[PDB]
RNA sequence: GGUUGGCCUCGGAUAGCCGGUCCCCCG
RNA sequence: ACGUCGCUUUUUGAUCCUUCGAUGUCGGCUCUUCCUAUCAUUGUGAAGCAGAAUUCACCAAGCGUUGGAUUGUUCACCCA
RNA sequence: UGGGCCACUUUUGGUAAGCAGAACUGGCGCUGCGGGAUGAACCGAACGCCGGGUUAAGGCGCCCGAUGCCGACGCUCAUCAGACCCCAGAAAAGGUGUUGGUUGAUAUAGACAGCAGGACGGUGGCCAUGGAAGUCGGAAUCCGCUAAGGAGUGUGUAACA
RNA sequence: GCUGGGAAGGCCCGGCGGGGAAGGUGGCUCGGGGG
């Protein structure tokens, strides 16, 4: 699985009815995925590891958007994970801020390459969950629990270095 | 992690007062003037009060590593206070168990003659750092009294004396000989 | 363990002082085991004392306090190494002895001295193999009648000073009184009063 | 040293991205790059934002941390930003530069002699001032 | 013939210190690990060895 | 064979800078 | 020690890719340069470093590392 | 033509081999072109002579076409840093460098670290003995004062202290 | 056009309310300042 800005899908599946049990029970799965193309197909990778299905065997009933439902809203995201490492499989609780569900567990996948070079096909979200401010562990996120944040802006890096190229005065810093 | 405020304040007395120039510090106590810049550490300097005359140093969104440096400064900045109003007195024992190391202070302190360290005949001169004063004690036999404004300073010259007398070539936890920085401290005890 | 450790101290320190209404607040210096055996032993069969952890004595009369008033002057009374010792005498009875059964405790290594204490010119009498320690402090000695003899009193020790490890020493073969102090006593409380 | 901060009602001026040009006030802050960011009065929605594409200005809002849209609208309003902003060398600095960009053909023409004799009067009155100041005849 | 208190000053520079196993550095008494990259930081220490 | 107006100059800092003015000290 | 991980290509094997219209095949002599896994010398740390001597380790190849008897020898061994 | 060779995977001998021997498909041989700096076999793609458009694999500081994006989030300082299939060099074992995570524990009934006091009696506990007293050893592991003391963690002593 | 017949969101001080709190407003308490 490849990533990009993830969305979150909510996957319903069930087996194909057989003259055994005439209504198999249906499963929901939440998947965040780049499209709702990779998330039928790790609902399949995922359901076949729980229980005994096959994409042959089954049929997906619903693979609908689950748009985030306070997108304008700051809150603290707990997720729960599994990865291989390239010696082994560890359980990670990992906390990030963000507006959306998704953007949280994009976080999530970037951060998990950038500190244990973890690519997205080793990596296995198994919950995810909004927690309140006070449920915090992660000093990082906690840091940002304050009602009176005031910070400064230290030394900002000249970005439009090209514009122009050539000139006379040397860029200012303290802003 | 980056930390957003990493701050910590000293609390500057009454009879030194303390000037910034950026991250230049003035410390302008009786006994002298104390000068130190800190450009080499990115973090940010204020004097708070006009009354009690606090001096506070933040760091803003620090890694473990430039954290470190907050308190390196404050306690930087206390060693100027104490050296302008009481200054730093080193104390250094020779210590020799047969030839007696004979010591000279040559113009004003500043230049410092070691003789006779374990018999052998080459003279040691060692150069006392500007601002620092060498002498020899009145109260104990085998005493030396660096005596100096700058910590930095005074115990560098206190290093540069007991360096010189090393000894070589044999067994050191036997041939104990040397001169050795028995205590350090202030003057005027307060 | 340290749940019932904490809690059967609790319930020492509520019931005993529930029983005694008269108690001394008594601080606690350099003083070694055997002293403390040796005052317990001396105390035991009249009275009690009591000592521990000062935290555990304003825990206990701050929580299970509400059942008696009068109590509370202690709150601000109880700091540093001291404790209760607890009686059902008189005061004057029990502060003489208290005083009186000082123990001349040793000079250690690295130990302040109040006191100040200087030896006299005398046949110490122990025997002549041990002037190196004299030698070693600067006591000039000569052999009289197969001992050691002083033959002027020196200086030994001053007050407030720091005793050397090869000092102390001479103290101890020597068999003389060190600088030395007990349990004495801080104030103390009779029904909810405070006196000297 | 530090005089400009980063804060719940600090408003910041947007210098590039989809909302270039425009004044905010920061509502909230997420994960020291990004702040919750509301222009009600200035038609931006409340968003995510980067801090680098903000510049604070010198104008901090009284509202809570995460309030509601119309809150921040009410103090925006009352001693308003939008005239109090027009009237900075900052703004003004920037209008300066819009008209400047839109200046036609005839514009720059016109510019162009009003800058000479401009040029030319303020250019004798420096020599004049220069002549004057050189009789200096004194011990 | 140094006096004891002499005695124990030198041997605060001179033989109360830790020495690294792996690469003999001299370390002050309290060392953990030792200071010098070569080595990477080991932590296998031992007390200089005495003259007594 | 090119080219299709000129810029005639503080030192620099960047967790800071730039400009102006009265007293003090430098002839 | 029992185990176990490496490095090197100054040993000897293994292979047969280049050379059979030919790359002169051992040793010594001569001469230059290079490597360091340092024998000595410089500066150091450690010791079961008292001194003297010796041993272990670090930075380190700047400089030096010889005269001979027997042997074609490389090696080897002895004399100094 | 009846000398083959190479690569993924399966596979036999061998310590191994750019070694030797099989299976399967593709390739090189017989094949140029784009990319891998360079290269029979790798990746893309197979070719009449050209113009325009777009791509593949691979790239876009400069050599050298293309990031001269106000690209996003982190990690990392190396006095041998690192930097892209084949591929052209590295292991076990370590680090109180830093980052993230797992589990457990202590803490206002006051943790942790520092500075400062106590660290006892039976009992110099028994059997080892030449001295082994808490500390050269074999077994036991208790009591009281207790707030607390192990009939003992190490230094040291011939044993002590 | 569809979707959760979009999710959020804006205005109607949303009004009759209820509950919860905390990155705790006012007030109050303690500790440091400007007339
Ligand atoms: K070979
Ligand atoms: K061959
Ligand atoms: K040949
Ligand atoms: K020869
Ligand atoms: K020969
Ligand atoms: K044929
Ligand atoms: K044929
Ligand atoms: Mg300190
Ligand atoms: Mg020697
Ligand atoms: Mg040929
Ligand atoms: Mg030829
Ligand atoms: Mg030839
Ligand atoms: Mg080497
Ligand atoms: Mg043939
Ligand atoms: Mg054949
Ligand atoms: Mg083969
Ligand atoms: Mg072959
Ligand atoms: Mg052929
Ligand atoms: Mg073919
Ligand atoms: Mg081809
Ligand atoms: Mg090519
Ligand atoms: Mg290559
Ligand atoms: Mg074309
Ligand atoms: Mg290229
Ligand atoms: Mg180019
Ligand atoms: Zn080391």
């Amino acid at each position: 699985k490849a990533s990009g800005t993830l969305r979150e899908y909510k996957v319903v599946g069930r087996c194909l009815p057989t003259p055994k049990c005439h209504t198999p029970p249906l499963y929901r799965m939440r998947i965040f995925a780049p499209n709702h193309v990779v998330a039928k197909s790790r609902f399949w990778y995922f359901v076949s590891q729980l229980k005994k299905m096959k994409k042959s065997s089954g049929e997906i009933v619903y693979c609908g958007q689950v748009f985030e439902k306070s997108p304008l809203r700051v809150k603290n995201f707990g997720i729960w994970l599994r990865y291989d490492s390239r010696s082994g499989t560890h359980n990670m609780y990992r906390e990030y801020r963000d507006l959306t569900t998704a953007g949280a567990v994009t976080q999530c996948y970037r951060d998990m390459g950038a500190r244990h070079r973890a690519r997205a096909h080793s990596i296995q979200i198994m919950k995810v969950e909004e927690i309140a401010a006070s449920k915090c562990r992660r000093p990082a996120v906690k840091q940002f629990h304050d009602s009176k944040i005031k910070f400064p802006l230290p030394h900002r890096v000249l970005r439009r270095q090209h514009k122009p190229r050539f000139t006379t005065k040397r860029p200012n810093t303290f802003f | 992690m980056k930390t957003i405020l990493s701050n910590q304040t000293v609390d500057i007395p009454e009879n030194v007062d303390i000037t910034l120039k950026g991250r230049t510090v003035i410390v302008k106590g009786p006994r002298g003037t104390l000068r130190r810049d800190f450009n080499h550490i990115n973090v940010e300097l204020s004097l708070l009060g006009k009354k009690k005359k606090r001096l506070r140093v933040d760091k803003w969104w620090g890694n473990r590593k430039e954290l470190a440096t907050v308190r390196t400064i404050c306690s930087h900045v206390q060693n100027m206070i104490k050296g302008v109003t009481l200054g730093f007195r080193y104390k250094m024992r020779s210590v020799y168990a047969h030839f007696p190391i004979n010591v000279v202070i040559q113009e004003n302190g500043s230049l410092v003659e070691i003789r006779n360290f374990l018999g052998e005949k080459y003279i040691r001169r060692v150069r006392m750092r500007p601002g620092v004063a060498c002498s020899v004690s009145q109260a104990q036999k085998d005493e030396l009294i660096l005596e100096g404004n700058d910590i930095e300073l005074v115990s560098n010259s206190a290093a540069l004396i007991q360096q010189a007398t090393t000894v070589k070539n044999k067994d050191i936890r036997k041939f104990l000989d040397g001169i050795y920085v028995s205590e350090k401290g202030t003057v005027q005890q307060a | 363990d340290r749940a019932t450790w904490k809690s059967n101290y609790f319930l020492k320190i509520i019931q005993l002082l529930d029983d005694y209404p008269k108690c001394f607040i008594v601080g606690a210096d350099n003083v070694g085991s055997k002293q403390m055996q040796q005052i317990r032993m001396s105390l035991r069969g009249k009275a009690v004392v009591l000592m521990g952890k000062n935290t555990m004595m304003r825990k206990a009369i701050r929580g299970h306090l509400e059942n008696n008033p009068a109590l509370e002057k202690l709150l601000p009374h109880i700091r540093g190494n001291v404790g209760f010792v607890f009686t059902k005498e008189d005061l004057t009875e029990i502060r003489d002895m208290l005083l009186a059964n000082k123990v001349p405790a040793a000079a250690r290594a690295g130990a302040i001295a109040p006191c100040e204490v200087t030896v006299p010119a005398q046949n110490t009498g122990l025997g002549p193999e041990k002037t190196s320690f004299f030698q070693a402090l600067g006591i000039t000695t000569k052999i009289s009648r197969g001992t050691i003899e002083i033959l002027s009193d020196v200086q030994l020790i001053k007050t407030g000073d720091k005793v050397g490890a090869s000092e102390a020493t001479l103290l101890n073969m020597l068999n003389i009184s060190p600088f030395s102090f007990g349990l004495v006593i801080q104030q103390v409380f009779d029904n909810g009063s405070i006196y000297n | 040293v530090f005089r400009r901060f980063v804060e719940v009602g600090r408003v910041a001026y947007v210098s590039f991205g989809p909302h270039a040009g425009k004044l905010v006030a920061i509502v909230d802050v997420i994960d020291q790059n990004r702040a919750l960011v509301d222009g009600p009065c200035t038609q931006v929605r409340r968003q995510a934002m980067p801090f680098k594409c903000m510049q604070l200005t010198d104008f901090i809002l009284k509202f809570p941390h995460s309030a509601h849209q119309k809150y921040v609208r009410q103090a925006w309003q009352k001693a308003d930003i939008n005239t109090k902003w027009a009237a900075t060398r900052w703004a003004k600095k920037i209008e300066a530069r819009e008209r400047k960009a839109k200046m036609t053909d005839f514009d720059r023409f016109k510019v162009m002699k009003a800058k000479k004799m401009r040029n030319r009067i303020i250019k004798n009155e420096v020599k004049k001032l220069q002549k004057a100041a050189l009789l200096k005849a004194s011990p | 013939i140094i006096e004891p208190s002499l005695r124990q000053l030198a041997q605060k520079y001179n033989c109360d210190k830790m020495i690294c196993r792996k690469c003999y550095a001299r370390l002050h008494p309290r060392a953990v690990n030792c200071r010098k990259k070569k080595c990477g930081h080991t932590n296998n220490l031992r007390p200089k060895k005495k003259v007594k």
